């Protein structure tokens, strides 16, 4: 089926957050391979945690996942804005298949007062300029395609 | 008493290897014997030393036997699907999955095994054998299946690891009835059979404690009585030697092995 | 009398194989025994069954010895250069050429051999053994060809790999491994200076050639001429023990011309 | 450097069969298994199966069992996804992703993504009878409306620029 | 499909080390051999070296010994040629090629090539005396030379006109 | 040592033609690894007879090779326009190296009255424009490459 | 290098006991293989070794009872079989006295030592 996940969990910058992935024994408990993911809205998802607690090269040491019985948990420490993305858990099911989680949401509530925006580092700001364009590019992918959807059967109608 | 059955080779060198000639740009492999002599269908279901790892997808690493090349890596990696209908070693022909550019006499082994394809997503069941070519018509057919004897006796298998993934993530162990050294010894020294079974003792060579007693049937397999639902003989240490205690009748009741 | 020397394995299975732990992202392989056991440096020059294909480049293939993988192809291709000073099997550590992505216990063999690098373009001479990084030496004693026009007889097998001459990549050998296993199993005492072996065709029971087996564990003969020798002998024959002989036993030359 | 690129975004009439490719280069093709992951707009990732580059070997999810058909080409090092009988829920972000490492067993190297689209309409064969005369004109008139809808999210883009201007 | 992509043309001073690359993609990097072929302008091909991608294995031509050093990196699937003591002869067409197959032993899959040109000099001696001298009015000759290339293509355009001229009335 | 090839070889379109390659006993007679390379002056060479009397795929059967003793011979039957190139024979050496020849300039006469080239297929005339293009542009970068060092020395002399 | 030889516990269990001693410093218990007084006694009496190993009792001078038994090897070290991984020779009191019984071999497998 699909791993049950919290719909959305949020935490202020500085205090570590923990997101848990739940599944049956055949999904998570039976096998030691669980993969934790994160997807920028415009960019392709990449790998945070694999093999329960092993970490691929290229992602900061702060991310750390764990498995507790039938429940797998991911820990993120000292959050900032760049971690704002949906986290997906995946486990090797007993049916020789990989099954993805429901998909949790994490949003950093900092910066809502508009005073914490300047609190971000210049590099933290700089990536924010280059981050709000690509996920808007993801939106126009939908804008160019809802109308490709309803354009489709007049191109046939003109032919027919 | 030492007559190999099926496609048993004398030595480990030609154990899982296969040799054949393929035309350039084709995937059909015309099997021959390991030494290069032509293979005869009526001799055996397959050339001596042909792999019998059934219910899995082979991944071979062939190479040109005479070594004519002087520069490049001669290892050519292809795959064989024994469940495919074209897999007919008895007819001295197996079709690889990918076409091979260079034609010539190729010799290769099995590099790794994956769960069989086009078989409903089944696991690598190493306890089954590939369906060889049509052998009922010909004199040479498969070796008779070794059914487990009664009297609460279970056949003991010797397990070795082959590379390759399995659906359960467990170690990929290929079971075999007898070690190849024992087969070579039996072939070389063809001692007759004086009883319905041979009472072997698994004894630690130095401490000389009887770890467990096993019955060796003339068919060429080892049987034992597990002590309980526990795995039985698997708990035994590997640094042991089988010593022929005595010839015994079939109805001999082995002392249970394991805890 | 069944006493193995050097890094000689009992059975063919542990031949040209090596097992060791390598940390992820590194290239050094910490050799252990073939059965996942610590390796005693003093006992043997290298772990039992470690390859001795010296004066050539090893192109190894490796896989994790416990199959913890369910998805991908487990074989990893790497290369070992024995002439490198870092290739020191005696200290239970040899460094592979390329980095290994994931750590764990890897078992592996020699997939193919290529002419050695950093050797002035020398050919893949299989008659030499690697340095082993020995520092006293516990290596097997070097076997010398005896006098009286006697030459050691070697058994050749093909290993895949290119060579500078386009010739078959035949590696020499001293005794077939079945003979070694039989000797180890049957510790028959040595009752003479040398053992005279007859090469007999099983079908015709004809002694095609006669050979002397020395207690050191190598088979020698006498070639009829420089252009001939044991190479002309059919491969289907079987050595049959004839008698114990002195070192001065003059064999009948084998071959033709 | 190793990367995966695919065919691109496609538009398909539901009930037909879609064909998706995935170009693989920069690594040994047969060494790494290739997985297929789909993500519907606003929905979580779904796993429609795996393909062994070495001789077939397809394993797909039960909910997609009998629907997807995956094959590989060793010459071009390309894996093909084929899904028949597309439905309304079948439109998604189609990802081809190989594992990060042979022994890692985690999808770390993903493709750029392909967007197969489905509409299924509401009643269009009815629209052919009488609306076909002005259907194209209704389309062309509506074209600028979404052009400023991209400008509408541009206004949102400029709206979120102002807080970052204060941050600078 | 496999492509061999070179780094690109680059003009090097005499006696200065020149570094070239050849991208390899679409095939297993370690299985096949990489070869280096140099073609002097209008003089014919010649072979300088060949590299083992699977670790070391540097074997070069006897006349290039001590001059060419070759290396590869499996991570990026590239092969690097390094040369020393650049003289007037090394200006040529540098080619990277691989055998058509593991057992082919024939270089048929070549790259685009790099036009590494060595500065022949012959102007340092004349223009070193009198320091700057009149080179100030000579260093601005960059723009006028462009017209010559416009004249060269006209000569090239002259010879690529007759086949169509024969085609129209054919 | 260097392999020896004829400076130029002539042949009218239509009939057969033989190209010769002579080397030492070790280079060409020692081993059966001789490869024939045809290179149009513009682009890279390509396989014709990569092994003596054996032909790679994608190559017309007209080009055939043979070796008699210490001489390797290319024989071409049905010679026509688009074989105009410089042909090279490469062979293995006893020094574990690959040697190359001087090259033969296959001189095929055609269009003396300019009627022969238009007598071919209409593609060939368009091919001829595509045939001249590769080596017609090499001179440009040939001047460009030296142009990249006709002026740097004089500004270097200015700084000197 | 004529270094002394490492001792391998032979057969099943038969671990080698060590005599811990404390040295002040960072926070230490260094091990031992044979008491120096035993070395002096062995040096003084040059008597031949019989069989394969010597069996020893860890007898208490108070009750004259064998709380534990040990097998002494000519290599110069002591061996014993613990009851379990934790329970073993450590549970034996420190006030006992070692004695010599006879010469035994690998056939003689000592009964497990320790209170579990």
């Amino acid at each position: 089926s699909a791993l049950t996940q919290p719909a959305s969990v949020s935490g202020s910058p500085g205090q570590s957050i923990t997101i848990s992935c739940t599944g049956t024994s055949s999904d998570v408990g039976g096998y030691n391979y669980v993969s934790w993911y994160q997807q920028h809205p415009g960019k392709a998802p990449k790998l945070m945690i694999y093999d329960v607690s092993k970490r691929p090269s290229g992602v900061s040491n702060r991310f750390s996942g764990s498995k507790s019985g039938n429940t797998a948990s991911l820990t993120i420490s000292g959050l900032q804005a760049k971690d704002e993305a949906d986290y997906y858990c995946s486990s090797y099911t007993s049916s020789s298949t990989w099954v993805f989680g429901g998909g949790t949401k994490l949003t950093v509530l900092g910066g809502s007062d508009y005073e914490f925006l300047k609190s971000w580092t210049v590099e933290d700001l700089q990536k924010r300029l280059l981050a709000l364009d690509p996920m808007m590019e993801q939106e126009i992918e939908e804008i160019r395609q809802k109308y490709q959807c309803k354009r489709q059967p007049i191109l046939d109608a003109i032919e027919a | 008493d030492g007559q190999p059955l099926g496609t048993t080779p004398v030595s480990v060198s030609q154990l899982c290897k296969f040799r054949g000639r393929i035309t350039s740009g084709q995937r059909v492999l015309n099997l021959t014997e390991l030494d290069g002599s032509p293979f005869m269908a009526f001799a055996a279901p397959a050339p001596a030393g042909f792999p019998d790892l059934g219910s899995c997808d082979w991944h071979i690493e062939m190479s040109k036997i005479p070594n004519s090349s002087t520069q490049n890596n001669p290892i050519v990696t292809n795959s064989v699907k024994p469940n495919s209908q074209q897999f007919v070693p008895h007819l001295s022909s197996i079709t690889l999955d990918e076409n091979v550019s260079s034609g010539g006499d190729y010799i290769g082994t099995i590099q790794w095994t994956s769960p069989p394809s086009d078989s409903g997503g089944a696991n690598t069941n190493f306890w089954k054998i590939p369906d060889y070519g049509s052998s009922l018509a010909e004199a040479s057919q498969l070796a008779p299946a070794v059914y487990p004897p009664g009297f609460n006796e279970v056949i003991v298998y010797f397990m070795a690891s082959i590379p390759g993934p399995n659906q359960s993530g467990s170690p990929n162990l290929v079971p075999c009835l007898l070690p190849q050294e024992y087969i070579t010894h039996f072939i070389s020294e063809q001692a007759p059979i004086q009883g319905e079974a041979a009472l072997l003792h698994y004894v630690d060579p130095d401490t000389n404690r009887n770890l467990g007693e096993f019955k060796l049937y003339p068919g060429g397999y080892l049987t034992c009585v597990p002590n309980s639902s526990s795995t039985g003989p698997q708990q035994l240490p590997l640094d042991g030697v089988f010593v022929f205690a005595s010839w015994v009748s079939r109805f001999y009741q082995l002392k249970p092995v394991g805890t | 009398d069944g006493q193995p020397l050097g890094t000689t394995p009992v059975s063919v299975s542990q031949l040209c194989k090596f097992r060791g732990r390598i940390t992820s992202g590194q290239r050094v392989l910490n050799l252990t025994e073939l059965d996942g056991s610590p390796f005693m440096a003093f006992a043997a020059p290298a772990p039992a069954g470690f390859p001795d294909l010296g004066s050539c480049d090893w192109h190894i293939e490796m896989s994790k010895i416990p199959n913890s993988s369910t998805q991908n192809n487990p074989i990893v291709t790497n290369s070992v250069k024995p002439n490198s000073q870092q290739f020191v099997p005696h200290l239970s550590s040899i460094t592979l050429d390329e980095n290994v992505s994931s750590g764990g216990d890897y078992i592996g063999t020699i997939q193919w051999t290529s002419p050695p690098s950093d050797s002035g373009g020398a050919n893949t001479n299989f008659w030499k053994i690697p340095d082993y990084g020995s520092s006293a030496s516990q290596l097997a004693p070097a076997v010398y060809p005896p006098g009286f026009n006697e030459v050691i007889v070697y058994f050749m097998a093909s290993i895949p790999g290119p060579n500078q001459s386009g010739s078959p990549n035949l590696v020499p050998c001293l005794l077939p491994q079945e003979y070694i296993t039989h000797f180890i199993s049957e510790q028959a005492p040595i009752q003479g200076e040398a053992a005279l072996l007859h090469y007999v065709d099983p079908d015709t029971n004809r002694n095609l050639g006669e050979f002397k087996l020395y207690p050191g564990g190598y088979l020698t003969c006498v070639p009829n001429s420089s252009s001939t020798g044991p190479q002309q002998l059919p491969l289907d024959g079987v050595f049959v023990f004839a008698s114990w002989v002195s070192r001065f036993y003059q064999l009948k030359p084998v071959g033709t011309a | 450097e190793v990367q995966l690129v695919e065919s691109g975004a496609e538009v398909k009439k539901p009930g037909a069969s879609v064909k998706v490719s995935c170009k693989a280069s920069g690594y040994t093709f047969t060494s790494l298994y290739m997985h297929w992951v789909r993500q519907a707009p606003g929905q979580g990732l779904e796993w429609m199966g795996m393909i062994n580059p070495s001789g077939g070997g397809t394993w797909n999810a039960q909910k997609f069992q009998g629907r997807v058909t995956m094959t590989r080409d060793t010459s071009t090092s390309t894996v093909y996804m084929e899904l028949r009988s597309l439905r309304s829920d079948d439109t998604a972000m189609y990802y081809c992703a190989r594992d990060s490492d042979q022994y890692s067993q985690g999808l770390g190297y993903w493709g750029q993504g392909t967007l197969v689209t489905v509409c299924s309409g509401s009643d269009y064969e009815f629209l052919k009878s009488w609306t076909v005369e002005d259907l194209q004109k209704r389309l062309l008139a509506l074209d600028p409306m979404m052009e400023q809808e991209i400008e509408e999210i541009r206004q949102k883009y400029q709206s979120k620029r102002q807080p970052i201007l204060d941050a600078i």
